[PDB]
RNA sequence: GGUGGUGCAUGGUUGUCGUCAGCUCGUGUCGUGAGAUGUUGGGUUAAGUCCCGCAACGAGCGCAACCCUUAAGCUUAGUUG
RNA sequence: CGAAGGCGACUUUCUGGUCUGUAACUGACGCUGAUGUGCGAAAGCGUGGGGAUCAAACAGGAUUAGAUACCCUGGUAGUCCACGCCGUAAACGAUGAGUGCUAAGUGUUAGGGGGUUUCCGCCCCUUAGUGCUGCAGCUAACGCAUUAAGCACUCCGCCUGG
RNA sequence: UUGGGCGUAAAGCGCGCGUAGGCGGUUUUUUAAGUCUGAUGUGAAAGCCCACGGCUCAACCGUGGAGGGUCAUUGGAAACU
């Protein structure tokens, strides 16, 4: 259970003897759209091949998002290093509420109710970091309310 | 790039000699009768893209020995072109009756005369990658001995060729009886010379 | 089977370790104390949690998970190797080239490489394999079969191991953690408790530790297999 | 038909880094990236060729006593030698 | 150790203060920050020395196919100490100063508790530090970290284009 | 604040030493003065909810309620002050 989506590519061309190759180092999200958005990366070479040769490396480890469906009821955000985003929860009856690069990964996990305060640094590789920070550090509601000694709603 | 032009690679095991010539008299005219006739079929065979050189003069009963195994151009239908040369190439050689031809088995595997098969893959310069140069990707990995590929035929006016590499590896890389040859042809650079240096690897 | 006997566990050298300040606050859950430096196992989960490691391997070997009993210490280059063999496996008595499993997938080929170069030295036509070849084949053989043994003939993977000093021999465990496999281990002091799911500061001098646990785990992949 | 001029229009013609003994390459694989394997730390023969210890395993590229040549037989024999 | 620039002959001083073992004790009585505190090294700096050394200048020499220069004694001052300092150094921590930790480790100056006392030494606890690494954290990485280039409570100033 | 940091990068002081201060550790306890006023008369246009009419649609205009649910007016009382 993960999510299918293309992330990006990159043409590496190093200072070398002969002609500089342009390996299309690509990151891809793969799966069948449950809520647990699992992306990965890959260093792959051929123009039509490097999508799959890089998804090869992407699916080696594709991450879990324990997703409070409908919407994460409270403010949902995260951070690592220079990367972070923010999501204020809004009504789900609003259409798609998203930012610039996070638009299609907003559709990946099925919430489509919170907005995307597009914060973070200007770093493209760690743009992925800023994105995934928001939804990698999550924990469900009822399991936390259980974990805290009280019931699911004694703490509400 | 300060390179000389080779012909023979490792001659003594792999490289051989097809000298079967007996036209002993008239080294000024009978020699002409079998060498100047080689200046003839460059145009007619319609992008021949042929294997190798196997010349042979059968004891001066010369039947012309150049195969160019793409059929139809040299066959006809049951002795049309061959029997026609039986009367026409009496000016080429003495008799020249029923000139022969072979079948070409992956002609891009032949080290020497593949250069035509790839000079007719990018000289068009119009859809010069798929319609014509499909065969660089077809004739890749039949395990030829000399593994070296380059193309330089009128790509923007290029005066040199191309190469592709990556890096790793271990081997005892010394081998002394391989086979490979040259390639050089007649494209027009219009300001500074480059006859296209063109090979592929099978 | 499950547990070790208690005497050669205790007195014949499991609890002993090394001097303090080669200190493991991270293995404090199994470290009892130290005798002028030399550490001591908490001497109860060295057997109780050893039975829980047996149960961890019980439903692992009841489906075909045979643990590699590894050669790291000097009795392990022979006897823990040997109970790996009793389990139905081979041993590891040579060294990594420095990242074979963290840089996994090119000289992760060494699994097939030992499956092939050994079997080609073994199969027929060894005479046809000339002496010019046999020189390097036999110069490499002493390094080859000792290189990898866990997936040698039990060509599935072990769901655990039995390490001693993963402080260095996490070159196997931590590099294989790319491959997402749990590990049990009879560890030494100031070594890893994290990568190994079951650590006990077991000094290697108690061969009861390697027989009545690790060869007993060669037996737990028979009883804890059936 | 040019010798009147342009190699410079291109076949070329070809001198030429440079015998560089070197140039390498895949399966690939690590470095978040600007960076990482071969042909090895101890000791051995005509062409980047290794073991106890090093990230390696798999092919080419210029080039085996390569087929002559000097030879030991012959072989073939008296033909002309 | 000092407010720093910095702090070096030693008998001594105040041993001021660090300093750890004791800390014998009234009840927020402090860091940074209006006050105000002082200086800050030399180049240079307001008197005898000072050309005594060193020393620019000059001499005088010349490389090999090139000086008066690398070369400098006589020597210009200057150098320098008994009466006046600037507010400048890579004074750099490129990293401001209070409450406390970040797995922690680490051998150790000081001062202690000591066992063993040794033959003034082996072992344990120890902190201002001392270093070393090393957990978390840190930034792009440089690389920092139980003593920051982290972590939660104090102030300061800086600047969000240059 | 909400929605910047300052080693290198936008930026962290030769320096330290200092008064007001900012903040320095608090452990108890009383007031109702403030820490989503009670409820209402209660609310600026291109601007607090709906109804409207005309707008060639529009272009653009205006209308009523809601008058608010937004100030005043009445309150006293924790576990900070």
């Amino acid at each position: 259970e993960f999510e299918e989506r293309v992330v990006t590519i990159n043409r590496v061309a190093k200072v070398v003897k002969g002609g500089r190759r342009f390996r299309f180092t690509a990151l891809v999200v793969v799966g069948d759209k449950n809520g647990r958005v699992g992306f990965g990366t890959g260093k792959a070479q051929e123009v039509p091949e490097a999508i799959k040769k890089a998804v090869e490396a992407a699916k080696k480890d594709l991450v879990v998002v324990p997703r409070v469906e409908g919407t994460t009821p409270h403010t949902i955000t995260g951070r690592y290093g220079s990367g972070s985003v923010f999501m204020k929860p809004a009504a789900p009856g609003t259409g798609v509420i998203a930012g610039g690069p996070v638009r299609a990964v907003l559709e990946l996990a099925g919430i489509t109710d919170i907005l995307s305060k597009s914060l973070g640094s200007n770093t493209p590789i760690n743009m992925v970091r800023a994105t995934i920070d928001g939804l990698q550090n999550l924990k469900n509601a009822e399991d936390v309310a259980k974990l805290r000694g009280k019931t699911v709603e004694e703490l509400y | 790039g300060q390179k000389i032009n080779p012909i023979g690679l490792r001659v003594g095991i792999i490289r051989d000699w097809e000298a079967k010539w007996y036209a002993e008299k008239d080294f000024a005219s009978l020699l002409h009768e079998d060498l100047k006739i080689r200046k003839f079929i460059d145009n007619e065979l319609k992008e021949a893209s042929v294997s190798h050189v196997e010349i042979e003069r059968a004891a001066n009963r010369i039947n012309i020995a150049i195969h160019t195994g793409k059929p139809g151009m040299v066959i006809g239908k049951g002795g049309s072109e061959i029997e026609k040369l039986r009367n026409k190439l009496n000016a080429l050689t003495d008799k020249k009756v029923h000139i022969n031809v072979i079948e070409i088995k992956k002609v891009d595997l032949d080290a020497r005369l593949v250069a035509e098969n790839i000079a007719r893959q990018l000289e068009n310069r119009a859809s010069f990658r798929r319609v014509q140069k499909q065969a660089i990707t077809r004739a890749m990995k039949l395990g030829a001995k000399g593994i070296k590929t380059q193309v330089s035929g009128r790509l923007g006016g290029a005066d040199i060729a191309r190469a592709e590499q990556y890096s790793e590896g271990t081997v005892p890389l010394h081998t002394l009886r391989a086979d490979i040859d040259y390639a050089h042809a007649e494209a027009d650079t219009t300001y500074g010379k480059l006859g296209v240096k063109v090979w592929i690897y099978r | 089977m499950a547990v070790i006997s208690m005497k050669q566990l205790l007195e014949a050298g499991v609890h002993f370790g090394h001097q303090t300040r080669r200190w493991n606050p991270k293995m404090k859950k199994y470290i009892f104390t130290e005798r002028n430096g030399i550490y001591i196992i908490d001497l109860q989960k060295t057997v109780k949690k050893v039975d829980e490691a047996y149960n961890f391997l019980k439903q692992v070997s009841e489906d075909g998970g045979q643990v590699l009993f590894v050669g790291t210490k000097k009795q392990a280059q022979e006897s823990v190797k040997s109970e790996a063999e009793r389990a139905g496996q081979f041993y590891i008595n040579q060294r990594w080239l420095g990242g074979l499993l963290t840089n996994y997938k090119t000289i992760s080929k060494r699994i097939k490489r030992i499956s092939e170069i050994e079997k080609m030295e073994e199969d027929g036509l060894f005479e046809v394999l000339p002496k010019k070849e046999v020189v390097e084949l036999k110069k490499e053989y002493d390094r080859l079969i000792k290189f990898l043994g866990g997936i040698r003939d039990m060509k599935s993977m072990p769901q655990a191991l039995f390490v001693v000093d993963p402080r260095k021999e996490r070159n196997a465990i931590a590099e294989a953690r790319k491959l997402n496999i749990p590990i049990v281990g009879i560890v030494d002091t100031n070594c890893d408790p994290d990568e190994i799911d079951y650590v006990i500061p077991a000094n290697d001098d108690a061969i009861r530790a390697v027989k009545l646990l690790t060869a007993k785990m060669a037996d737990a992949i028979l009883e804890g297999q059936q």
